[PDB]
Parts: structure tokens; C-alpha cells; sequence
């Protein structure tokens, strides 16, 4: 096809890595959810 | 200040006039550019 | 600068103080304001400028101040002070970068050789 | 393995596996938008002959890179030269002589102390 | 992604950009969707669909100008170049305190010069950019300079209609910020506005008379609607009458010329300038 | 949908080859590769019949197109 020469070092993941700002981000709505669960998994 | 109030009801008054008279013009063009080039002649 | 012109000089600028800016801060639109308005008027509104001495109440000293500052020197100062500035980056990205043969060879404006 | 384009290899090599990069002031200037575009990273420059480069040249090897913030990430600029001895070669009399462009910015800021 | 052959992400990156999707991670998202977009570019109306429901405006106009640089015949939503590129200016627009990275007044006049059908909405669209801005004296700027290149009357009626409304909103706003103020500098603020409000309706006729007279100025009846439109301004009728009489090429005249060298020598008769009058006879021949 | 057509595999890849490539997605219970007898090779295709259709399934969505020996192998309905 035509989107070998479009996937690259990019594609991979290789070049989106050394910025780190995200994991604070992430931690944030990943503990509502672990709460979330909890109080749904609460009345079963 | 009332003075105010009653001049700008007529700039609103004139405002509203402009609405209608640009109206006017605009429908007068129709005919016009439906009328062919060759009219004049 | 026109909401100035509304309080003080009014009657003199009713072009500039009624107009958007754009129809009233190009080098034409000053020069006609400005060309136009009487000179003793052209200066007092330098003078609120702060571009020339203040006018003051001495009808001899007025004769100097309009004297020393002529009303065509005036405009032309009112003139660069009010005017819009060119953005030279739209002028700078309005160019080719190669040069043509009207810039690689430019006889008359090349005696740096 | 997963890079199997000859390019993509270059381009992984590029910005991910060489630590030390080399590269001439000019051939610096020519790379820069795909460097730009490819993410491009670096710390550290280091010049050499940093006085025969002209001040042009020298300035854009600090910009091969997209800041990451507000600010920069360049950490080091090192350069070593010698201003006692020759120029850039700047070969029109008047751009060389009146306007300066024989000064490399390695002289430039030695004049600066 | 990294283990699997390259054709088995489809595979991963629905379930992928799913997840994600599902989450308020606007950050991370942005980074894997242009990911998955170079492998498969046809989701990235689905992108700028996402972007907008996160408020991301800002890489909503960014994505929406790549789909309009790809110049498809049809999208793979089922739009051509020309609804994407509305949809650009009706995202612009309607934002301009957030679109902060494309230069909008740039896109927005190259749209009017491509655009025809249309100009007199997109001068409204440029102006409103501003007003939202609060750039109020842009606003003017984008209007006073509109109604002198607009070029036709139906587009001319949009521009005047909103730029009356625009500045009988300013002065409301500010007649009632005197009404509560009471202060006599923000009156003689408020007085300056309607000077300016009350000048731009006097300028109507004039205004609307300049727009025929850029559609055929050989029509030599506009030029005595143009005379007429400054009755008891004796220069200025004087001035448009040297303007009008070299303007019009006589070959395709509607009217014809010697109604404009006899109006104006008869102009000059009327006030009595008789040698005025008799010069514009002799130029007439 | 039970039966794949299978497509694109290298001159090294056996009958087993392909039994170790697609049970994988589901139970394989037989592979049959057509040789043909003018070149004595295989002509670079094979069937499989799987007991469920959404083995079948699994194994077109996630063997279509996958990696063997670096080719990209074809997996198919046959119709």
C-alpha cells in the first residue's frame, strides 16, 4: 500500500517519550477511576 | 440623560429607514442583472 | 488622539475625530487633515502633541513659536509622529529569496565593488 | 528491525542513537528545516575554527532544535578559535570593510571582552 | 504496536484511541492520534471531531487546514474542500481568543478574494473576529474598509446593516455606562460616539451611490446621483463632476456625457462662476 | 467463513509452518497446499478449514496480512 512510507521512528513511539509531562496527568484521572470501580463494585 | 435617549430613538428611527431603503436597491439589482447586456442596445 | 480632538479642537477636526483610524492615520489622510487646517490651529494641535513649545498668551511670542515652526513643518512632523509604521516583516515575506537578474546585476546601485 | 526503510534508519539514527553529531556550519544551515522536522536534540555545540565562521553561520547552529518550553535547552556553547588570525572570507570591499560582515562572532564578543 | 506486524494495528489502534477517547486526556491523546495518523489518514476527521468536543480549538484548526491543504474531491466524511474550509472560518471566527496560533485575518480576506459568492458575509465574519476580540477600532477598520471594497449593492447592504448595528450596540452600551456614571468626561465620550454613529448614517447615500459607481462607472446617470448626493456642497459636486467627466468612457455611456458638461456648466451658471462654466464648454467640445 | 484461502507465503513455508502459524487463532484440524507439478513448488497459496467461524474469524482479522518470514501473508474467505 501506500503507508509504509509514511510509518516511521514516529509511529513506533521512539520520538513522543522525552517530554514526561503527561504521567502527572494521567495519575490524576487514573485515581477516579480506581475509585469509580470501587464504589460500583460497592453494591454488587 | 433624557436628551440622549431622545436623539439616539431617531438615529435607531434612521437606522431602521437605512434597513429598508438598502433593501430597495438590492431587489432593483435583480432585474437588472436579469436583464441582458443586449437591453441597452 | 481623536477622542482629544473631540474635547479641544472639534469645529477645526471634525474629519479626524468622526472617522475609523485607518481612514484618518495614513500619510495622505494627515497631510490633507492637517494641510488643510489653519496654522495657528496646526500648531496648537502640535502643541497638545507635545512637539513644539507651548503657545502661550504673548501675541509676540505666538509670531515667533508660528514663525520658527511653519505650518509645512509642522504636517510633516504631526505626519511622522501619527503615522501607521509599516510592518517591514510583510514586506520582508512578500519577497523571493532568490535574487533575479534585476538584483544579481544592479549596476547603478552597485559601486560597493 | 521494525525501521526497515533505509531513511527511517537514518532518521532513528539521527535523533535517537548518536550521541555526537558532526556537521559543518554550512551543511548546518542547509539541514535545518528537515532537522526541525525531524525532532532533532541536542545539549551541547561545540565549534572549531569558530573565527573563520561568519557571524551568521555561527548563530544558526543554536536553532537546529524546536524549544521545548518557553525557553531553550541548550546547555553548552563552546567555541574555540583564534581571532588573530583570518577572517570569513567576505569578498565584496564595501560588505567586507563598511558594514562589518568580516567579523566573525567569535571576534565579535572577544571585542566584547 | 512495537510487536505486532505493522498490518495488525488496525487491530490495536480502535481499541487504542477507544480507550483513550473515553478518558478527559486531551495531552496524551493529541500525541498518540497524529501517531495513528500516519498510518491511516483518513481518521483525521474523526480527529478534529474529537479536538472540538475537548475544546482543543486551537489543533482543531490546525488539523481542519491539513484536510483543506489536501485538496480531495470529496472527504472520507463526505465533505469537499469548500464545507471543510467553511468549517475553518465558522471555527476561526466564532474563537478568537483561544485560535491563537493561525494568523485568522490572513485565511479569512484570502477566503473573500477565492470566495464570491459570499463576500459580504466573510467582511461580517473578519469584523466579527474582532468585535469578539474586543479589538473594537480593528472592528472599524475591517467595516469602513469593506464598504470601500465591497462591489456589489446585495453585498454592500450585509456590511452597512452590521456596521450600523455594531456601532448602535457601542453607543447603547455606552449611553448606559453614562446613565450609571454619571461622569461629564464619560459623556463627552458618549457625545464622540454618536457623532461618529450619526456620521455614518449621513454617509449612507454616498456610501451606497460609491458601490454602483465600482460596478460601471461609465454609467453617467450614477455620477448625477453621485452630484446630487452632495447637493449644497459646492466643491465636492464640482469635484465629482472632474471626476465623473473623465471616468466615463463616452463609447459605452449609459446616459450619455453631455448631460454631465451641461449639468456642470449649468452648475457653474447657476453660482454664477460663468467663466468656469464657459471653460467646461470649451473642454466639453 | 470456516474455510481460509491462504496467500503469499515464502518457498521455505511446510504445511506445518503454516499449522504452527495459524493455530494461533483457533483449532487448526487440517492444512492442504496445492503443488504445482510443472515447477515442483507450491504455488504460494493453501487452505484452512477451522471448526468455528469465529476461529475462522480471529484468524482472517489477525492472520490477514501478518508477518511470515517477513512476507506479508494473505488470509481470505473463499469464495
Amino acid at each position: 500500500a501506500d503507508l509504509l512510507r509514511n510509518i516511521d521512528a514516529h509511529y513506533f513511539g521512539y520520538l513522543d517519550d522525552e517530554d514526561g509531562r503527561l504521567i502527572p496527568l494521567e495519575k490524576l484521572i487514573e485515581e477516579k477511576n480506581i475509585e469509580r470501580i470501587n464504589k460500583e463494585f460497592a453494591e454488587k | 440623560m433624557k436628551d440622549f435617549n431622545q436623539r439616539f430613538r431617531d438615529l435607531h428611527k434612521l437606522r431602521q429607514r437605512a434597513r429598508k431603503e438598502n433593501h430597495e436597491q438590492v431587489v432593483e439589482e435583480d432585474r437588472r442583472s436579469k436583464l441582458p447586456k443586449n437591453h441597452e442596445a | 488622539l481623536q477622542k482629544a480632538a473631540f474635547r479641544l479642537f472639534n469645529e477645526t477636526m471634525k474629519e479626524f475625530y468622526v472617522l475609523n483610524v485607518s481612514g484618518v492615520d495614513t500619510r495622505r489622510a494627515l497631510q490633507k487633515q492637517f494641510g488643510d487646517m489653519n496654522h495657528a490651529e496646526v500648531y496648537r494641535f502640535a502643541e497638545y502633541l507635545h512637539l513644539v513649545p507651548a503657545f502661550g498668551e504673548d501675541p509676540n511670542h505666538q509670531t515667533s513659536l508660528l514663525h520658527l515652526y511653519p505650518h509645512q513643518h509642522l504636517v510633516e512632523t504631526i505626519t511622522l509622529h501619527c503615522e501607521r509604521r509599516p510592518n517591514q516583516l510583510t514586506q520582508l515575506n512578500e519577497k523571493p529569496l532568490f535574487p533575479t537578474e534585476k538584483v544579481i546585476w544592479d549596476e547603478n546601485i552597485i559601486p560597493y565593488e | 528491525e521494525l525501521l526497515r526503510n533505509g531513511r527511517d534508519r537514518t532518521e532513528y539514527l539521527l535523533v535517537k542513537e548518536a550521541k555526537i553529531i558532526a556537521m559543518t556550519c554550512t551543511h548546518a544551515a542547509l539541514r535545518r528545516n528537515e532537522l526541525v522536522k525531524l525532532g532533532f536534540r541536542y545539549d551541547n555545540i561545540v565549534m572549531e575554527e569558530a573565527a573563520q565562521i561568519l557571524e551568521v553561520e555561527t548563530f544558526i547552529p543554536l536553532l537546529l532544535q524546536n524549544p521545548q518550553d518557553g525557553h531553550n535547552r541548550l546547555k553548552r556553547w563552546i567555541m574555540i578559535g583564534d581571532h588573530h588570525q583570518l577572517p570569513p572570507v567576505v569578498q565584496n570591499q564595501a560588505f567586507q570593510k563598511y558594514s562589518n560582515m568580516e567579523q566573525s562572532l567569535f571576534a565579535r564578543l572577544v571585542r566584547l571582552s | 504496536l512495537r510487536s505486532l506486524p505493522v498490518t495488525q494495528h488496525m487491530r490495536i489502534w480502535t481499541l487504542y484511541i477507544g480507550f483513550l477517547t473515553s478518558h478527559d486526556l486531551p495531552e496524551t491523546t493529541i500525541r498518540v492520534y497524529r501517531r495513528y495518523l500516519k498510518m491511516n489518514p483518513k481518521a483525521r476527521e474523526d480527529y478534529v471531531e474529537y479536538l472540538i468536543e475537548r475544546d482543543q480549538i486551537d489543533e482543531a484548526a490546525k488539523e481542519l487546514t491539513t484536510l483543506v491543504n489536501q485538496d480531495q474531491n470529496v472527504s472520507e466524511k463526505g465533505r469537499t474542500a469548500h464545507q471543510l474550509w467553511t468549517q475553518l472560518c465558522d471555527l476561526i471566527s466564532k474563537n478568537p481568543v483561544k485560535i491563537f496560533s493561525l494568523n485568522v485575518d490572513a485565511i479569512i480576506r484570502q477566503g473573500i478574494y477565492r470566495y464570491t459568492d459570499q463576500v459580504g458575509f466573510l467582511w461580517c465574519s473578519l469584523a466579527d473576529y474582532y468585535i469578539r476580540s474586543a479589538e473594537f477600532e480593528r472592528a472599524r477598520d475591517v467595516y469602513e474598509e469593506a464598504i470601500a471594497k465591497v462591489s456589489t449593492v446585495r453585498d454592500f447592504a450585509q456590511v452597512y446593516d452590521a456596521y450600523a448595528a455594531f456601532e448602535e450596540r457601542e453607543v447603547s452600551i455606552m449611553m448606559q455606562e453614562v446613565e450609571q456614571s454619571g461622569d461629564p468626561e464619560e459623556e463627552v465620550d458618549l457625545e464622540w460616539m454618536f457623532q461618529r454613529y450619526q456620521h455614518l448614517m449621513e454617509r449612507k447615500n454616498e456610501l451606497m451611490n460609491s458601490v454602483l459607481l465600482r460596478q460601471n462607472p461609465h454609467n453617467v446617470g450614477e455620477w448625477l446621483n453621485r452630484v446630487n448626493i452632495y447637493e449644497g456642497n459646492y466643491n465636492k459636486q464640482i469635484e465629482t463632476f472632474k471626476e465623473a467627466v473623465k471616468s466615463v468612457n463616452p463609447k459605452i455611456q449609459v446616459g450619455k456625457v453631455r448631460d454631465l458638461w451641461i449639468g456642470l456648466a449649468k452648475l457653474y451658471e447657476d453660482n454664477g462662476d460663468l467663466d468656469a462654466a464657459r471653460k467646461t464648454f470649451e473642454t466639453a467640445v | 467463513k470456516r474455510t481460509l484461502y491462504v496467500g503469499g507465503f515464502t518457498e521455505d513455508v511446510t504445511e506445518k509452518v503454516l499449522m504452527a502459524a495459524f493455530i494461533p487463532f483457533g483449532d487448526v484440524v487440517a492444512i492442504s497446499i496445492p503443488m504445482d507439478y510443472e515447477s515442483g513448488k507450491h504455488r504460494g497459496f493453501g487452505f484452512v478449514e477451522f471448526d468455528m467461524a469465529e476461529d475462522a474469524a480471529m484468524a482472517i482479522d489477525n492472520m490477514n496480512e501478518s508477518e511470515l518470514f517477513g512476507k506479508t501473508i494473505r488470509v481470505n474467505f473463499a469464495r
